[PDB]
């Protein structure tokens, strides 16, 4: 008895109306669950019976059942609303869903970008590490690019990006470049090119400055 | 007032043996079903085992039978998921949670339906034989010269440590507008790391103290580092 979820992900503008939908495999009687959840968090109860609004959930969310689908609606999006959302089966063997990532869609936003040189605490130890950072932007996937001497770094970056901001849907983004203390220190001119659209940026450091 | 705190996560070398608990309150846990629900990283939500204390039942995922012993103690009020003979697809956090259909009637012949309504904080369970490693904690220096926004940023760099979690806090949690603390990024080493950063008014740099706080309860070390220009 299993529960295929659809779709996987989506994205949608705030006040837009989403709908996911569950599939079971045999009948569950109309014990299925509906449950919020964002990153790292416990989930949160939405829906359970197939059609209850669980105490304290908004009243943008509900659920329905039309033979073996059951779907869960939000009337209109909230940005507060970017979560994971599974169903469950409630018998058991209590199988979930597979999830429905549901990311928000809003204006482009500028990134905010800064450059930080590695520390001297770091460079006792052998290796430096240079990050830049992209604040405040959509959407999620720009352009960083690395430089040093006017060389483009491949291969030594790693990138990690934060979850939507809850108010206004942006993202946070760095990117961490990991060199020698020998190779930093042989070279001068550190920059990070972000580019968005018809603008690019790009942010720079000289090794020997303050 | 209802609520459920889990202990007992963190590392595990292969094959070995650990006891997760969850501590009730706010209710009495014979007249609820417990269950436990665990999470591998990236992946899904799957159900593991269930168990009511009241008419001594006890239910488990077949992904786990013989190997995992979910037991409670009602002078404690404390339910336990012991797991023996762990593997590396049990690495996961690991969350209990309470049905929200009660154990209703005192009658034995009656199934109910399962809807998880109270959940715990959720711990990590790693199952590795790698060795715990605390992390060193590096400086983001602003620069007055680099100004983005009108406004300035600085971090921490939180780097080479294992297992997660990290805790970061920003002048002993006094400050919180601004933050960002990025998703812990495994690094070639097979060791992590993530930073923390806050965007300040320009004017500030000289002016206020930014000390990051990083806490790595897996290794019992909490270290606190004063942000400052380089300022040669
Ligand atoms: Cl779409
Ligand atoms: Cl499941
Ligand atoms: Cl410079
Ligand atoms: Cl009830
Ligand atoms: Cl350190
Ligand atoms: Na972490």
């Amino acid at each position: 008895i299993q529960m295929t979820q659809s779709p996987s992900s989506l994205s949608a503008s705030v006040g837009d109306r989403v709908t996911i939908t569950c599939r079971a495999s045999q009948s569950v009687s109309s014990a299925v669950a509906w449950y919020q959840q964002k990153p790292g968090k416990a989930p949160k109860l939405l829906i359970y019976s197939a059609s209850s609004l669980y105490s304290g959930v908004p009243s943008r969310f509900s659920g329905s059942r039309s033979g073996t689908d059951f779907t869960l609606t939000i009337s209109s999006l909230q940005p507060e609303d970017f979560a994971t959302y599974y169903c469950q089966q409630g018998s058991a063997p209590f199988t979930f869903g597979q999830g429905t990532k549901v990311e928000i869609k809003r204006t482009v936003a500028a990134p905010s970008v800064f450059i930080f040189p590695p520390s001297d605490e770091q460079l006792k130890s052998g290796t430096a590490s240079v990050v830049c950072l992209l604040n405040n932007f959509y959407p999620r996937e720009a352009k960083v690019s690395w430089y040093v001497d006017n060389a483009l770094q491949s291969g030594n970056s790693q990138e990690s990006v934060t979850e939507q901001d809850s108010k206004d849907s942006t993202y946070s983004l760095s990117s961490t470049l990991t060199l020698s203390k020998a190779d930093y220190e042989k070279h001068k001119v550190y920059a990070c090119e972000v580019t968005q659209g018809t603008t690019s940026v790009t942010k720079s450091f000289n090794r020997g400055e303050c | 007032e209802v609520q459920l705190v889990e202990s007992g996560g963190g590392l595990v070398q292969p094959g070995g043996s650990l006891r997760l608990s969850c501590a009730a309150s706010g209710f009495t846990i014979s007249s609820s079903y417990i269950h436990w629900v665990r999470q591998a990283p990236g992946k899904g939500l799957e159900w593991v085992a269930s168990i009511s204390s009241y008419y001594g039942s006890t239910s488990y995922a077949d992904s786990v039978k013989g190997r995992f012993t979910i037991s409670a103690d009602t002078s404690k009020n404390t339910a336990y998921l012991q797991m023996n003979s762990l593997r590396a697809e049990d690495t996961a956090v690991y969350y209990c949670a309470r049905s929200h259909y009660s154990v209703w009637w005192g009658w034995h012949s009656v199934s109910y339906y399962a809807a998880f309504d109270y959940w715990g904080q959720g711990t990590l369970v790693t199952v590795s034989s790698a060795s715990t490693k605390g992390p060193s904690v590096f400086p983001l220096a602003p620069s007055s010269k680099s100004t983005s926004g009108g406004t300035a940023a600085l971090g921490c760099l939180v780097k080479d440590y294992f297992p997660e979690p990290v805790t970061v806090s920003w002048n002993s949690g006094a400050l919180t507008s601004g933050v960002h603390t990025f998703p812990a990024v495994l690094q070639s080493s097979g060791l992590y790391s993530l930073s923390s950063v806050v965007t300040v008014p320009s004017s500030s740099l000289g002016t206020q103290t930014y000390i990051c706080n990083v806490n790595h309860k897996p290794s019992n070390t909490k270290v606190d580092k004063k942000v400052e220009p380089k300022s040669c």
